């Protein structure tokens, strides 16, 4: 920012193009199966009622 | 004195399905919370629960239901896919579960085509949750008459019911080495006159659905 | 009479099934409803109004009859009251949507004798606690009928915990300005200041500023 | 509060004896020990280290 | 080239412990959080965890430790702690870890009165948390041998061992059923003489709480 | 020699015993290190600076050598990097005190050939995209030597899931003004231009537009 | 009763 | 290394 004493982070000049950090996890990394391929890519699903 | 105890026999059931209904559609509606889903795991109470949902389950499709029951399964089978959505809810279905994993399979066979057509579709959803986790997608499709159970399901003409078959399918294609035997004899017990019927359909997911599933087949 | 032992067997299966998804869904839901946020998702739903409605039906049936399965039935659905009315629109839900659930409790702490299923007395004198955090439901609980004689009673229950929590009822109806009509057991109020629970003898002597302004 | 329309929580005049809601888990109702005597409150120990 | 196997075999449990003793702090500094803990009993991998930790705890004992070793097990100790300080905790392990609880009690009778004075209270934590479960109470009064294990920690003359021992102790007497046959051969069997002399201890804390226990063991 | 052979099974059974505990330790840091105040925590204690400096001594040690319980090991260690990485305070620190750490992912990365390790190579990458957000970390990285002939190696990777965060890494530098110095496998860069994995063609043509302007 | 399908 | 104990 302005005054470089703790904030270190960037500070991106277009709202549109945001940087954004990903996580992991045990599972999904070590029990899931890498569904990220070339032509698909499958992620779950999830239902809410009314 | 018979009829007394038919009688009040007929309220148990009601408020027991209404207490049921009430509570797992409470259930159903923060399962799809990680945390929620994370504390429910938490414990062997989940262990229990599950293993009343698949009775319950089975219990209610065996008897073919009232607008009680009906919600009461829904939630039942939309807590499975929301617990199965997780990451860690899929693997301890698989290794904490396989008897509900059998119910549903199990159940999907029993229901007719045009027969509690959401029920179906939650059940289908839940096994394509399971799918996405490795061991998941191996004892699912290790599950003896799980490729029939398909062609059963693709004969429903709800359109909904066929998109999450073909959703579970496009699944479990993309896997080479469960393959059964030959991949190339693996394609030919597939509901392939199926799924090119409907990859010229009138519905435009559905249709999508099985022309991209049709693709996937053809560069196997 | 040739069909009638063997549809009785299965009425006694039909309850045991019952109580068994009753307590395996319930406590679920008594595990979650801690946080916040679900306490608000769940009084979102059409079902709220019809899940605590048969919640103090299932409770008041069951304290008429103690089993296990049943024993963590019931205390969940007193759990779930307990930590809904923990939250602010909880306790505005409950009372303005869920009374007879009120009355029940209210009705069940006098049917139970000291001794039997403390732990639930303990968890329902919580939630009328928690709900009297709320204008309207202290108005409504303390103008219930009997309502002042029942906590003298529930304070001749030699369990600590009970105790506990009769006198915290007591500090919050004492904590706003309310109609008084001397029947305080001074004796068992007196009785308990000086205890070794550094926690009743706590909520006593704070008990007793207020008894004095 | 001041107007009675959606806050309806009691507010206390005197700060140090406020109202405090308390809440309850299925185990610790059900698996703990009703530990709250009339002489002694036994309650669990944590440790954190340096 | 048995001096070299002999030299990386040093030099291989030294970056052991050392990882050990890193990962496991960091796990103990966040343990006292009730969220941390239900995440750390998350799963299988809390069971293989805490197999794992009454292993190294054990191994680690029979040995007699430097800095790196004893913060080692002094985090694996806090772990346990901090987990049977959380309901669930405690409830899943003794569910779950029976074998670590019986390590636990163990290992508190290997050590000889002033060794390893730090992890024996950390030790004697877990168990009165774990106490604080009704199983919980229940396996450990019931362990063989348990009220002779009493006597010889009460040996140790470090006042927060015997303080903590005593801790314990007061868990205990609170519970009657559980009481060995008769309530006053019960108290028979503790060591009322060195708890009596602890009544007149010149530590305060340790003090107050033989004195406390005496009141509950007279009453009875 | 009548010694030797017994405790070089001794040795066997240490290193097996090791990285078991490795692995169970390292998942429950893995698991819990996805919460903001746990890596604070972690952070604000001594062993911090120990741990990050051993992991990446384990992590470089191992990749050498795929095993089970050793593949969770490194696995867990590189995904609690990530975790802290994504993190403010946690890539502060990063690039603060363990660069040999960076230097050592960086080295790895390139040390593994396409196909080996594939899940470790991507947890790698995005954990330098994660530190990349810190601007001493963008710096710190971008000027490793043969860092920009790295990341077009790192598209010749067949693995779909390995380019989308090639991709992203890319995305991130480009998007700070920087010294450019006409390598950009524009073939592989618009080859996955037009891509039916909806993110992988959308990290291509959202880094198009940075690479024009 | 009615269902919302998000991903 | 020392050992805080908060109850």
């Amino acid at each position: 920012k302005r005054n470089l004493l703790n904030e270190f982070d960037r500070i991106i000049e277009n709202q549109e193009k945001s940087l954004k950090a990903s996580k992991s996890t045990p599972d999904g990394t070590i029990k899931d199966r890498r569904l990220f391929m070339h032509h698909v890519s499958l992620e779950p699903i999830t239902c809410v009622p009314f | 004195q018979l009829n007394e105890a038919k009688q009040q026999l007929l309220q148990q059931a009601e408020y027991c399905t209404e207490m049921g209904a009430a509570a797992c559609t409470l259930l159903w509606g923060v399962s799809s919370s990680e945390e929620v889903v994370k504390a429910i795991l938490g414990g062997d109470k989940a262990l229990k629960f599950f293993s009343i949902t698949g009775q319950t389950m089975e219990s209610f499709v065996k008897s073919l239901l009232d607008s009680d029951e009906s919600q009461f399964v829904f939630a039942l089978a939309g807590i499975v896919t929301n617990v199965a959505a997780i990451a860690c809810g899929r693997e301890f279905l698989v290794n904490s579960s396989r008897v509900l994993l059998d119910t549903i399979l199990q159940l999907l066979g029993d229901l007719k085509p045009g027969q509690c057509t959401k029920l179906k579709v939650l059940m289908l959803m839940s096994l394509y949750n399971v799918s996405i986790n490795l061991k998941g997608l191996k004892y699912i499709s290790e599950s003896p008459g799980f490729i029939p159970l398909l062609w059963w399901l693709l004969s429903d003409p709800d359109a909904e019911v066929c998109l999450h078959v073909l959703r579970l399918v496009q699944s479990v294609v993309l896997e080479p080495e469960v393959f059964s035997k030959s991949a190339s004899e693996f394609r030919s017990s597939l509901p392939l006159q199926r799924i090119l019927a409907m990859s010229k359909s009138r519905n435009p997911r559905l249709q999508t659905a099985a022309q991209e599933l049709l693709e996937d087949l053809r560069t196997l």
